[PDB]
This record gives structure tokens, sequence and C-alpha cells, in this order.
């Protein structure tokens, strides 16, 4: 199966136990980025690990090229090497993605893997 | 699972810029 390929349960360690330390292989579905006018800008990523998707994930500013030159996009699946979780004023948690590697291009998956359903 | 997800506000986005600073700077003392 195509969900072979993810780290599937992932998210639901990261957000119920704050696990930190797994390296995990999730799909990318889809990229938006949050502008501000002195600010680089940021990109909010909506992943999956073939069982959850979690909208609040963010890339670090450092890997912006990844989105900017297109290697990082929608279908692509990717190994998390190093992230941190930070929670915000009003209780939200994100998910922010310091290190990772490109496995398999957008263009070699060609689709959203499985039918995964939003953790939140 | 209503939307594409809860927007981020200019302080919401100071608050990453600092998580992500800080686990930068804490590199340097490995780095």
């Amino acid at each position: 199966s195509m969900v072979g390929q993810l780290s599937e349960g992932a998210i639901a360690a990261i957000m119920q136990k704050g696990d930190t330390n797994i390296k995990p292989i999730l799909q990318v579905i889809n990229i938006r980025p949050i502008t501000t006018g002195n600010s680089p800008p940021r990109y909010r990523l909506l992943m999956s690990d073939g069982l959850n998707t979690l909208s609040s994930f963010m890339l670090a500013t450092q890997l912006n090229p990844l989105v900017e030159e297109e290697q990082l996009s929608s279908n692509c699946v990717c190994q998390i090497h190093r992230f941190i979780v930070n929670t915000l004023k009003d209780g939200r948690r994100v998910v922010i993605l310091m290190e990772l590697e490109v496995l398999k291009s957008a263009e070699a998956v060609g689709v959203k893997i499985g039918n995964p359903v939003p953790y939140n | 699972g209503t939307s594409s997800g809860s927007a981020f506000s200019a302080d919401d986005l100071m608050s990453i810029d600092l998580a992500e600073q800080m686990a930068n700077d804490s590199d340097d003392s490995i780095s």
C-alpha cells in the first residue's frame, strides 16, 4: 500500500506525547504562505502521516528556498529530521520543521496517499 | 476539520520567529 511509505501515527505522537525525537516520513498536502512587509514569508504546511492530517506545520525560515524553488511542493514525501513544537498565546500549537529531506518529488508521487482525517 | 486552518496574526508569527531563533542559538553551543 502507498500508506506503507508514511509514518502512520506520528502526528498523534507529536500532539499527544510531545515526542520530538522521531524522524517521521510525511506527505505534503498543501503549502500556504503567510506574508508581512518586513519579514520573509512563513510557509504553513498541511501535512499527512497517512492516518491524520495537521495544518499547523510551519517551515523554518532557512528552508524557504525549498519551497521557492519547488522541491518541497504539494504531494511530495519528506522525512523530518528535526522539529520543535511551540505553543501560542491562545493555546494553539505549531510544529516547526527545522531540518528535513525530500525523499520523493511531488511528480513522482502523483496524488495524496490514502484517506487521512484531520487531527484537529 | 472546518477550514484550511486558523490563521496566524503578527503576534503569533513573532512567537514562531522566536522559537526557531532559540533553536538556532542553542546550536551555537555545539557548532
